[PDB]
């Protein structure tokens, strides 16, 4: 899985925030965007072939599966430090 | 030939040195406006969040 | 029907009954003395309250004026009566001729065609301009944005563009004023009418001068009636003289809406206007627009999150800069930071793209010399190091070139490069058969030939 | 005419602006400083002889009437590059 | 019965109100079913009359206004102790490593004030980590605490896992292993690691992971140390390895704004030093036994000097700061010698051997970082011949720094190595005094041993 630029997303996740009125953050980010972005990259994983069996209910036997993730940033002017890179 | 040389190259590298002495200097006073700009937007966005953060 | 409530600048509260409320983006009308003032509907507020920004001057609005309700968006005229006219926001005609012998009206407010009816062109666009179409050669059907901080030849450029594309251009265009100086439009619009050009170009006016609604809607009315000329079937040219005051006049109204702010004080949604705007004004499978947007950069800061995001929305991107300007070197165009969609070998050819590559390298490697040049000199660099700056110097002063619409500045005759003509001048600069020329020769000539007769007068 | 300072009338509406609360933007000059200068400048025009005749209900005749400005600005060790120059 | 309702839910923050009677106390803990699923609350403020705001110790998707909650009138409490041993547990002490329940027989709460005064300890005890730089510059106790500062990517996870393999199984004594904000792949990979190693029955594991939400993110540490704890009250020596700090407080700067604290600086919650304070002071060695704590920092962007590092730095007795530039430039430990120290480096118990030696290590590097810059512009032609020496040690030198990780052979291949601390002092003593440039300077790097060093010579 691609995601092309995460950079655009946190930017939308941002407008939803500020117009719902919640409490601002640093560079006006809603505080909860590490939290956006953390339990999104964390679903690419390997699962080990137990996993599998579990949850297909045994159809599928001593396989195991992957999802691998190759998100995209975009820094203005290349600074690491900004708060979304 | 080969000493009046070797008085030539001291008394090339004395004014290539006073020119890059020079040199060095007036980049220092270019940077300086670059850090202070930097220093003053820097204050002014980050209590600018701070106050806006505020309510 | 409804009575004003709050006046806050230029934005304006009226209240309905429950039952009778606008929708969105309706249209309202008020007295506002002897003159007529229209509101354009932008939030729902609760209980009948609805918010709105007033396309006129707020001045002499009192509270309990009443409001009446007209059930339809801004409508605009639309089609071939609209050409070679000059409009209102409104639709308006601001040139002292009659009515607008419109057919059809049209909302401002559209959505976007569908992805299913997009569609793709590779057909190269020639122009005049020999850093141009050498760096960022753009295409028939794509956009085009030229970027820079103020007064580096945004205009002069684009003015240029206007000239040297409608040579083989036939069909209609359009131009979309959006903040920008009045003496400006004027000028265009006798330069446009004593060259009789005038019955082809339909113009839409919102300058500076005038309050936030119209600068902000201004730039909608151009897009549709460029889109009714796409939508018959034709092939378009759409300039809009300067698309950051749009995005500009959504951040002076926003914090009176009633939001938060966000990044640099700029409206929260701002990349949501952006894109709202820049993703109806395409090509299609019907017909296709091509543009050249404008776009100013705050404080010479490329950074900024107005310039930063309007990057995505376009296919050749060029990129002025105010330290080439004060070299006397025009265009001001930085060859290290313009780019284009359509440098691609396939595109181009293979002798155009390591031609472009060719002189991205050497004026690179200039650049990383610089430093070492300002503290020690030149005398310190290596043998061919000097051979490398002083054939990136020649490249440097042979992309400038004079402008047919410079002659009121140089007063040096202007000059049209065909594409041809450039790559090999600067191939043959890059394999340095024009080694012995001196520098002087190659600014403001338009053709190599040009640098050597110059070079002969010195 | 001549106006001696339009920095100093900057600053003044700056003060007033917040004073007001109105959300500060870039060196925390509002968003509206564009357009307090802008209409302020773009009065300083030349009119058509037509203009002239219909403003004075034809007391004037084929003259066309001009008003020229000689803006100053100070700028800071000279940087051109600041937000109100 | 359930005295409370829901009556506001914004993100990970829910407000619940109880009669005016019956309000919880701050840190108190509470229950609600959440569909078919049982949801830990807990109290951050009693604000107004009868109203609490919580953070939830889980998953905020499907909650209503007006679903009851109860009140357990406690601390989330933990289990503690000898059953907790070679098993894997969240933040409420729950097992998640599928091997049933973990059988406690004590319980124990998160929130405890931290020794007194009167109960501390001082003692000097040397500990030795095979390590170069780190026994060379930056020697531990036992009892005390090591900063391990980097930012993203410099090997603080390697330094960490070589330093659990080089300390634990030399330690006869149990340890545990805090996950905060840990990778769910590096976790599983430890777990593993551990259990291969068949040293998994003596160390405790807790994880809450970048996934989890904030409230699980912020208390994990907590529950860690309480563990901890527990084995030292019963007077034991213990390693606690706490796998990175700077998620603490970055968890708390979430929860901060909704609960509505006004904001900081550089966007912190006011809060910053008093909560780093009330975990950092826990962890200590008092009179009846003796907590050793190894602490991974995330530095954000290198800068070393925003609040969150700024007030780390000064818990700790030892700090091993590693840095982009030398682990850019490929040498590994990327530990820089002119920024990390300890208290531990004093002439007394290290003894004059080992002080004048770091500190002559020390000012010869300085002494390099200020030729360096000036040097680009001179050469070395322009150098003068005090400066030629001078550079050829202090090269040499840097590259001495440099070694194999028995971690670190899947990067690299070559084995792992490890050196005692007489051995590291005679090798630097040795170019400081023998000044052996007989050798070339990849004789010097990788190598080890003072031994190997030469022999690596000897052969090229
Ligand atoms: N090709 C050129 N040759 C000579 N002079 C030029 C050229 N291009 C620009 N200039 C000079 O620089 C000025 C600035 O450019 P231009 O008139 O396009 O304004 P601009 O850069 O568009 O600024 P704004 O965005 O405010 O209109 C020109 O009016 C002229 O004075
Ligand atoms: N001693 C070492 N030998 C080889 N590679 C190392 C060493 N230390 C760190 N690295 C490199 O650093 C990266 C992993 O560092 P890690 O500690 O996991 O990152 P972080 O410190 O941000 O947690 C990998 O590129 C790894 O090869
Ligand atoms: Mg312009
Ligand atoms: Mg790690």
């Amino acid at each position: 899985i691609i995601y092309d630029d995460l950079s655009k997303q946190a930017v939308a996740y941002r407008q939803i925030s500020l117009l719902l009125r919640r409490p601002p953050g640093r560079e006006a980010f809603p505080g909860d965007v590490f939290y956006l972005h953390s339990r999104l990259l964390e679903r690419a994983a390997r699962v080990n072939a137990e996993y599998v069996e579990a949850f297909t209910k045994g159809e599928v036997k001593g396989k195991t599966g992957s999802l691998t993730a190759l998100p995209i940033i975009e820094t203005q002017a290349g600074d690491v430090s900004a708060f979304v890179p | 030939g080969v000493v009046e040389n070797l008085a030539s190259e001291q008394a090339a590298r004395m004014v290539a040195m006073k020119a890059a002495t020079d040199n060095g200097g007036s980049l220092i006073k270019e940077l300086q406006l670059v850090y202070n700009k930097a220093r003053q937007a820097s204050i002014t966005q980050e209590l600018t969040e701070i106050v806006s953060g505020a309510a | 029907t409804g009575k004003i409530v709050q006046v806050i600048g230029a934005v304006v509260d009226v209240e309905f009954p429950q039952d009778a409320v606008p929708r969105v983006y309706d249209a309202l009308e008020v007295q506002n003395g002897n003159e007529r003032l229209v509101l354009e509907v932008q939030q729902q507020l609760g209980g009948g309250i609805v918010r709105t920004i007033a396309m006129g001057s707020s001045d002499g609005l009192r509270r309990g004026l009443d409001v009446k309700d007209l059930e339809h968006p801004i409508e605009v005229p639309v089609g071939k009566a609209t050409l070679g006219r000059i409009m209102n926001v409104l639709g308006e005609p601001v040139d002292m001729k009659g009515e607008i012998g419109e057919e059809e009206r049209w909302a401002i407010h559209r959505a976007a065609p569908s992805y299913e009816e997009l569609s793709n062109s590779q057909e190269l666009l020639e122009t005049g301009i020999k850093v141009i179409d050498l760096m960022a050669p753009f295409a028939k059907g794509g956009k085009v944005g030229l970027f820079g901080g103020a007064g580096v030849g945004k205009t002069v450029n684009m003015m240029e563009l206007i000239r040297n594309i409608a040579i083989e251009h036939s069909g209609y265009s359009v131009f979309a004023g959006v903040g920008e100086r009045t003496r400006e439009g004027n000028d265009f619009y006798h330069e446009m009418t004593d060259s009789n050009v005038i019955d082809k170009v339909s113009l839409v006016y919102g300058q500076m001068n005038e309050p936030p609604g119209n600068r902000l809607r201004v730039a909608l009315t151009g897009l549709t009636m460029a889109e009714k000329f796409r939508d018959e079937g034709r092939d378009v040219l759409l300039f809009v003289d300067n698309i950051y005051r749009y995005t500009l006049a959504g951040t002076e109204v926003s914090a009176l809406l009633g939001r938060m702010p966000s990044a640099v004080g700029y409206q929260p949604t701002l990349a949501e206007e952006m894109g709202v705007l820049q993703e109806r004004i395409t090509s299609t499978k019907t017909g296709s627009i091509t543009s050249v947007q404008a776009v100013y950069v705050p404080a010479d800061d490329l950074t900024d999150p107005s310039p930063a995001t309007t990057f995505a929305h376009l296919d050749a991107t060029v990129v002025l800069s105010r330290q080439i300007a004060s070299l006397g070197i025009y265009p001001a165009v930085d060859p290290l930071d313009s780019t284009s969609r359509q440098l691609d070998p396939l595109v181009v050819g293979q002798e155009h793209y390591d031609t472009a590559r060719g002189v991205q390298s050497i004026l690179q490697r200039y650049q990383e010399l610089k430093d070492i040049i300002a503290i020690l000199g030149m005398d310190e660099l290596s043998e061919e190091d000097k051979l490398v700056v002083a054939r990136a110097r020649k490249i440097q002063r042979f992309l400038s070139q004079p402008f047919f619409v410079a002659e009121v500045f140089t007063g040096s005759p202007g000059k049209y490069v065909s594409l041809k003509d450039t790559i090999r001048g600067f191939k043959g600069i890059m394999e340095g058969e024009y080694d012995h020329l001196p520098e002087q020769a190659f600014y403001m000539v338009g053709s190599i030939e040009e640098a050597v007769e110059k070079a002969k007068k010195l």
